[PDB]
């Protein structure tokens, strides 16, 4: 099984970008391959595919050649060459195994943003009960990221060993930066004698920010 | 035996 | 350019009750072939997509008998029966007979007993003030019907503007939904005023649940 996008991220308006496919776990020239695109507000859209050996390929007409969809089937990879981008480029790109006209192995998707805009790295804020309010026999702690561009972060806690009782609020857009949170709960007992941080990872600036919690 | 019928 | 129709867009239903979803092709999707190459994904919140049924009604490897898929030529029908709540996420119809083309989507719901969120309130931190910022976080956790109304008061007064509020999906663990609601002020204007309340109307509750705090007891 398994297909593996590489990294997406930023590039500007009119610049160039190739992604690629890693796949795993099956004959590859056994198979047809596609790239398929989503954005939110919202749907998906079948970008192109390619037959075995790579002698016949298929585009979105809309496309008019920008992309090249190609396949190294000595090293079992999948690109996707992206030329002259424009903001409706914008978008997750996934890699899809073809068999039969549906696709039955699909990537994690990577996404892409298009943008003139700079790499931002996150700002990461601790989010503690203040202010002299009491506390209970549990206690909600959260990080605010703020500032950040382009998508996507990720953010864990105590390096992923706190998952039970997570939220990670999706991320939204403002003044060009994007803000997202999370939040996770504890007992009140084990707080802060236990310690707990938050781990958010950004990618496009190679950043990761390990939060702790502090009362 | 397509994989890519719409091709035909 | 053959068009994929599903309806509806957002379908409510209880456990182990049976969910039927629509989906209509603007052309008939028998190829010359003789085949119809009409496919169910379903993508669940955080994940990509994944073949549930081909070719109109064949269950892909791990999908159980639960899911049925039925139709021919333009009029299509997904069933799931006896639904469980790891079902729910957003099931996209997809025709590969002409230029492929995907449907918009229909969002599964999974019904449960209304519960009242949980609500927390967190002052800008110090870290954030440093830097001439200040965001006023509330958490609204595990709450259920998912529309819920968040209402941001300065010393009393309702402001509008500056107020970033958002919904994860639908947990399957509990059937729940959660929310942030994010004020983001400049500290000059945080440190003019001191009471920063936010109020949830959510029908759990007659009155709004009102969650407050004073700046300079902060």
């Amino acid at each position: 099984v398994k297909l593996v996008e590489s990294e997406g991220g930023l590039v500007q308006p009119g610049s160039s970008m190739k992604l690629s496919c890693t796949a795993s776990g099956f004959t590859f020239s056994d198979y047809y391959m596609a790239w398929v695109r989503q954005v939110p507000e919202k749907g998906l859209e079948w970008v192109a595919n390619i037959n075995y050996d790579g002698s016949s390929t298929y585009y979105l007409d809309s496309l008019k050649g920008r992309f090249i969809i190609s396949r190294d089937i000595a090293k079992n990879i999948l690109y996707l060459q992206m030329s002259s981008l424009r903001c409706e480029d914008t978008a997750t790109y996934y890699c899809a195994r073809l068999t039969n006209g549906y696709l039955d192995v699909w990537g994690a998707g990577t996404t892409v943003t298009v943008s003139s805009a700079k790499t931002t790295p996150p700002s990461v804020y601790p989010l503690a009960p203040g202010c002299g309010d009491t506390t209970g026999s549990s206690v909600t702690l959260g990080c605010l990221v703020k500032g950040y561009f382009p998508e996507s972060v990720t953010v864990t806690w105590n390096s992923g060993s706190l998952s039970s009782s997570v939220h990670t609020f999706p991320a939204l857009l403002e003044s060009g930066l994007y803000t997202m949170s999370s939040s996770v709960t504890v007992p009140s007992s084990t707080w802060p004698s236990q310690t707990v941080t938050c781990s958010v990872a950004h990618p496009a600036s190679s950043t990761t920010v390990d939060k702790k919690l502090e009362p | 035996e397509p994989q890519a019928p719409w091709m035909e | 350019d053959v068009v994929m129709t599903q309806t509806p867009l957002s379908l409510p239903v209880s456990l182990g009750d049976q969910a039927s979803i629509s989906c209509r092709s603007s052309q008939s999707l028998v190829h010359s072939n003789g085949n119809t190459y009409l496919h169910w994904y379903l993508q669940k919140p955080g994940q990509s997509p994944n073949l549930l049924i081909y070719k109109v009604s064949n269950r892909f490897s791990g999908v159980p008998d639960r899911f049925s898929g039925s139709g021919s030529g333009t009029d299509f029908t997904l069933k799931i029966s006896r639904v469980e709540a790891e079902d729910l996420g957003v099931y996209f119809c997809s025709q590969s007979t002409h230029v492929p083309t995907f449907g918009g989507g229909t969002k599964l719901e999974i019904k449960r007993a209304d519960a009242a969120p949980t609500v927390s309130i967190f002052p800008p931190s110090s870290e954030q003030l440093t830097s001439g910022g200040a965001s006023v976080v509330c958490f609204l956790n595990n709450f259920y019907p998912k529309d819920i109304n968040v209402k941001w008061k300065i010393d009393g007064s309702e402001r509008q503007n500056g107020v970033l509020n958002s919904w994860t999906d639908q947990d399957s663990k509990d059937s729940t939904y959660s929310m942030s609601s994010t004020l983001t002020l400049t500290k000059d204007e945080y440190e003019r005023h001191n009471s920063y309340t936010c109020e949830a109307t959510h029908k759990t509750s007659t009155s709004p649940i009102v969650k407050s705090f004073n700046r300079n007891e902060c």
